């Protein structure tokens, strides 16, 4: 009867088609073509060095036992109820740089299945996976991270299974936009890694690598320019006469207090890393600059016991060195 | 006859039913009518750019096999446990991050069947959807939170979603939001996803969220404005009463920078500018300029006292005016838009 | 006659009992009497506007084709395993966020049968229900947290839930809420939801939670008052000790701003203003007022010291008076509601 | 003789065994002997008033349907796989917020059968149990946190729990908690819940937990003491040092407020007074009295400076004595007679 | 010759295999040679005293019943879905707080079968094992974390665990932690849990972790050191300008208190003393002592100004050397030990 005899004579206990036995058993390997689609991307929580992707994975391969004779002569493709994706052979795939993953089952198991006449099978499964990409935060606001995703096999060695990408358009995505970063859909380098685990053998692994560039907008708006204006205020205090010299001290204190609070905030907001970051570099720089303004006030105080001359040399040296530092710092961490 | 033998003869192992296919296989597609009833609405957080909803989704469609003639009734109610034995159209929300059914005393579902085969399948679902939020004008924004419906294993040639003509989307009476104002202008549309595998059908509904600014008013704007209006008093004071003016300016700057740091770090991380940040920066700068003005007065008054008093009165009569004009432009450019 | 064959002839493979078919099919509805036991209550986070309960829902109903005459004992208890093989009514909680069962060493559920046909089904549950708050008077509020039981897939024409007459809602003896206090009076009612499908039954209990002012008082109010008095101290100091009063006022302002910001941000984001906001803002105003009084006496003086000390002592002897008047006014306008 | 055939005869399909039928049906109840072995103990969070435990629960009970002579081994080890075929008694933890199994490489269970039928059933669980706390004396508190094993479906007329005689509750050699120190004297008893459906059997094991003061001591009391010593140095100062004395007093007050905020913030929200709060507020009042004493001497100054220095010396010699009295009273009433 | 009939004859339905029976029933015990491949390592948290790993656990043993003489290939890999019919040994982790598998596109597993009968079962796991840390020297600590592969339901008389001779525990090339320095000296020890039921095997692997103090140094130590040098330069000011020293001392001490509060917040509560706590407290103490010395200077100086300047110079010239000797002792005694 219509199409159920098809599905059954093709794959079920009624027909001799074993889901547990790969195709071409004891022959060539299985070439599992692949191509991804990324629907959502984000939740980059540097506190854990991870990112979350909600994607429509897709993979096709060959299985001569699933050939459609003239019994179906209406189209070159065929779509079945996803509930039978668990009845035919599947490639044992997983993600190695993975922390926690899950399917998406809402109103059905979000699975897609296509079968052609040549045996070419295709299967897709929506997935929301929380991968990990170790961050190199030496250049914090200008970090050019390379966050990766290496699809591996498991259970099947390279002598039976073998992954390969799709020639054209392997990783799609539509109107992407993030709050912090700015993906380079062109700088999407991908390639082979081909893990080798001792005791078992060679396992195949193909990896995508997205180049994530961080926007310096938020930091340039929230910390850098504020601290710059603070250190600029610090210089205005020099103009005040040393006779009164009762508010220059709290002015230098503002140059230390505010900066320490900013450092503490931005530190407790970011992960814990030994290697120093450009952010902390600039922070301690402005910190020591305010500190130097204050200790120069202290000196002129002890110099008062010709002090104005010291203030002159200060107005001459402070901005020059600060601006040389800013120049070299931007030229280094641009 | 008997309900047991009835539901066996119908969509049961005794019947010729095959739930692994769609109606009229190798024929025209289905015209599925969808409609959702909302119950709750919250968790709207700019940090994750998400929003939570618990909805009683409903799909009506046609399945010619289920048409029966044993009972005089036109519409019939069945047991959810039979749902798993009939066809169901694959459906997902392409803009979801976490979604779940609800299992309490049962699998919460509903399955009505009309004599003409018209099936009605309703399912309760809790959804943490995603919404790309544009915060160009944060405290007073008009967001465009979306909800998409679309198949995943059935293409347009076989499945076609469609909204319901009348009352496709409802909202439960008495529903209120913490700091948002849901609008009754829920605009529908088709997204018609086009992938490298087929032409998937689609539906989308766009809500319009009108944020409330009472919290930001009584927590940021009013304190900043009061701090600035306080700092202004320093100008009216004589240049001799230094401690008064210096204390006013210094405490004003300190509290203003505290408010700035707080209300700036309590927000998500975005490159583009924000109205609240503009306002915080401008008030910080007003009080900063008051302090720098006292400094310039001290410098001038090493006659000089005349210039000092002249600048004092100029500031006292201008800075309020500067804040007035800036506030006018600010409100009249960030409110007229909505 | 072994009990295996008994359960088989009752509800097992035999007996023609199809759990899919509710009793009185095409007949009157199934009048369910559902009562509750509350074992725990807490996690009432104002920010999430929800509350967690661990309850023992125990609903009974009088269906047919479960009676018998084999065991003369009126009551009877079975293995919870067969509970899934019979008809269990379809109900949910229409104001739940996240709900689950509790399976430890066995699925925690009870089934009891009688000789007349009655049935009792008691399934432990944990529910993170939702409750809307009106925090206009936050530290002194009486919230009406509601729990709604309703059906899904069975209309009021086929399944209605009516509470139990005597002792429907119960609570454990040694129950203790940390923040709030729970009343012995619950409000039972019918909400009788009406969707676009038909008429769905519903039943709601309202718990009255009355907040304790203890923690909020000992944490915000008392330190705020002590800091305000620290500020007031500035009026007793000698006018010549300008730096002392300056540092004092500045420290008072900064610490009050920090305390206010913390206490306010710990709460959720809402437009309607709260009493705690009023208190923190007026204490901020009073600290600023002491600072501004110092500034204005400086502006006055620099025999003017006479007028300076006059205004200073007037402040020192009046400001506490206005603070106390405002305190009694505030408490009589915010606390009398209880 | 084969093991597979033997198991099939014993409890498998071919056996004739029934699971839903407890042993001694329509007869005397069961006498279960329950013990446990604790492995991980911690996550004692006063916020949620809960604590986590990982336990190798063990239940022994005799069902005369499992008695053989083929395998002469007195005991016998089975596979957890078919465990679900035998009658494992219902059970739960009435004081659990969220419980979990452990499924890693196999189901964590142990089914040891004797020659007569004395089944032993081991199960590894993790439990986020709840124990209400009385923090009237918080840092020196002796908390009693309970675990209640209690049946749910089967009543005391068919199922009776009761502890083991020798070593009913055990612990892992080398168990130490961060804050507390678990006592070796656990209390054992019955609770015997009696709901309206019937009399349900129950158990209760109470662990006593003594809180080590070390952290709160090296973090709050020692600071507060140093701050009071600084305030006494301030007492021992001349009168014309307004800025210095005021700075010292305000430093003391502000650091005291910070420590008090920390203490009251590392805890849940409650309605009564905590001991740490008593001490912190007492030291705060001490330093505030120091500041007010300075203010009084400055008001008295402007012979009068003679009596001013007299009261200064009086305060210097008194307030240390008052603080000693408070310290002694406090410590003897909390840490000695309680 | 056929593969499917071969599998069904070997370890499927038609086979005489029973998946619930170890080989050599009531015979000698099977000795499983376990091994590990750590793919990542992190989420170490001193708050809950645990870490996290994702590993390709493997265990291989011998069962004659899987001998096949048809396929000449020595080894052979099978579909993970066959494990449900093979005897996989019971195995749990004792220090585990929470574990899970990872089933994405298939339930990640691996079954390999040699010709003589040797079997290899590998599985991917993710585990939040527990590592009780002794924080006597927190920033410079050497924490010894454990992983206990233990058995459940199989005594040491029937199931024994043993490591693999060569390279049992492996690691990934790019395996790096954010704030730790893992060592390649992984200790392999026997654990041999001895419960009341019997002697259960247990195999422990110990990782020696060394924390790197870059973050703590640049975030707490360095700011505190700067604030202390600030409290030092407070001395080089003139006495007559008391506002300077007042403001500087207050600004330093308040920041020090807040930073100590942040430090304690970043750590848990614990009885014994933490190094960073010692250092933070002693820096707060030096700030206290510097402000106290300023106060005593003002006391002695209303000759007197002579002695005031003398003591202030002695302080400004020696206090740094005291800080230096303390710091050298501190680092030399808390660095060379860890
Ligand atoms: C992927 O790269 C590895 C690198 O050694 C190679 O061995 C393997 O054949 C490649 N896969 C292909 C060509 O499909
Ligand atoms: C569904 O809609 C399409 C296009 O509007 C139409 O061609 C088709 O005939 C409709 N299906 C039915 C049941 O007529
Ligand atoms: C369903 O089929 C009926 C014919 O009985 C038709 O009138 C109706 O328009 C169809 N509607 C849908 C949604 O399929
Ligand atoms: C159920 O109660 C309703 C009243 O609400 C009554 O009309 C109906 O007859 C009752 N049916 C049964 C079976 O008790
Ligand atoms: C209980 O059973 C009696 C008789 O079987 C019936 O009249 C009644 O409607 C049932 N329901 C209730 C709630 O009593
Ligand atoms: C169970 O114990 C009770 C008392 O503890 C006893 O009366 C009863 O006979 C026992 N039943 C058994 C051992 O079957
Ligand atoms: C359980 O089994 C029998 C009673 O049927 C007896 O030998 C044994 O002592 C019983 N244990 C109890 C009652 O604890
Ligand atoms: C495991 O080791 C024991 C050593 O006592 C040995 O008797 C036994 O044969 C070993 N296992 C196997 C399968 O040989
Ligand atoms: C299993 O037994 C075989 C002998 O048949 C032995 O060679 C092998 O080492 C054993 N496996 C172990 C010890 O893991």
């Amino acid at each position: 009867v219509p199409a159920n005899s098809t599905s059954n004579i093709l794959n079920r206990l009624l027909v001799s088609y074993d889901p547990r036995i790969r195709p071409n058993f004891k022959g060539i390997p299985v070439d599992v073509v692949v191509n991804i689609f990324i629907n959502s991307f984000g939740s980059i929580q540097e506190t854990t060095m991870d990112y979350r992707v909600n994607i429509f994975l897709r993979q096709k391969w060959n299985d001569p036992r699933l050939k459609l004779p003239s019994d179906f002569r209406g189209s070159d493709a065929l779509t079945v109820d996803p509930t039978m994706y668990k009845c035919l052979w599947k490639p044992d795939l997983f993600f190695a740089n993975e922390k926690s993953a899950n399917f998406h089952d809402v109103t059905q198991e979000n699975i897609l299945l296509f079968i052609f006449r040549d045996g070419d099978v295709l299967v897709s499964m929506r997935l929301s996976i929380t991968l990990s990409c170790p961050l190199d935060l030496t250049l914090f606001p200008m970090d050019t991270q390379r966050c990766k995703m290496q699809l591996e096999s498991f259970g099947y060695t390279t002598d039976d299974l073998r992954f390969i990408w799709q020639s054209g358009d392997p990783v799609q995505l539509e109107k992407i936009a993030l709050p912090q970063f700015d993906i380079k859909k062109e700088d999407i380098e991908y390639g082979n890694c081909t893990k080798y685990y001792k005791g078992t053998g060679y396992y195949t692994c193909v990896e995508v690598i997205f180049t994530l560039r961080r926007q310096v907008g938020f930091y340039m708006m929230g910390v850098y320019a504020p601290t710059l204006l603070i250190v600029v205020l610090s210089w205005l205090s020099f103009w005040i006469n040393p006779d009164a010299s009762a508010a220059r001290v709290p002015l230098g204190i503002f140059s230390v207090l505010s900066l320490a609070s900013e450092c503490t905030t931005l530190a407790a907001e970011l992960p814990k890393v030994s290697y120093v970051k450009a952010l902390d570099v600039w922070l301690i720089a402005c910190l020591l600059f305010g500190f130097a303004s204050l200790v120069e006030y202290a000196v002129v105080q002890v110099m008062l016991n010709a002090a104005k001359r010291i203030d002159l040399y200060a107005r001459a040296l402070f901005p020059f060195c600060f601006l040389f530092f800013n120049v070299i710092y931007w030229s280094i961490y641009l | 006859l008997s309900p047991s033998d009835f539901l066996d003869k119908l969509m049961g192992r005794t019947s010729g039913y095959d739930a692994r296919i769609r109606p009229n296989f190798k024929g025209p597609p289905v015209n599925v009518t969808c409609n959702i009833f909302i119950n709750s609405f919250g968790s709207v957080t700019e940090t994750t750019m998400d929003y939570r909803v618990n909805i009683f989704l409903r799909q009506q469609w046609n399945d010619s096999r289920l048409a029966y003639s044993e009972y005089p009734d036109d519409s019939l109610d069945l047991d959810p446990s039979m749902l798993d034995s009939i066809w169901k159209p694959d459906l997902f929300f392409a803009n979801e991050k976490g979604a779940n059914f609800h299992d309490v005393t049962t699998d919460n579902k509903l399955l009505r069947i009309s004599k003409n085969g018209k099936v009605l399948y309703s399912i309760r679902l809790t959804l943490t959807l995603s919404c790309p939020m544009d915060l160009k004008n944060f405290p007073m924004d008009v967001q465009t939170c979306t909800m998409q419906l679309e198949s995943f294993g059935y293409t347009m040639n076989d499945l076609i979603f469609e909204w319901l003509s009348d009352g496709p989307v409802q909202v439960a009476e008495g529903l209120t939001l913490p700091q948002f104002i849901l609008k009754e202008e829920k605009e529908l549309g088709y997204c018609t996803k086009h992938y490298n595998t087929g032409k998937f059908t689609c539906i989308e509904v766009k809500f319009h969220l009108e944020r409330q600014m009472g919290y930001y008013l009584i927590q940021m704007y009013i304190p900043s404005l009061l701090i600035v209006i306080l700092s202004w008093v320093s100008f009216w004071i004589n240049m001799d009463a230094a401690p008064a003016r210096v204390a006013l300016g210094i405490t004003t700057v300190l509290t203003m920078t505290t408010q700035s740091s707080g209300s700036r770090a309590s927000l998500p991380k975005v490159s583009y500018v924000k109205a609240i940040d503009i306002w915080m920066a401008v008030c910080l700068l007003f009080v900063f300029a008051a302090l720098l003005e006292y400094a310039a007065v001290n410098f001038v008054s090493r006659k000089f006292v005349d210039r000092a008093k002249r600048i004092d009165t100029i500031s006292r009569a201008a800075f309020p005016l500067a804040f007035l004009i800036f506030n006018i432009f600010y409100w009249i450019t960030y409110k007229i838009i909505r």
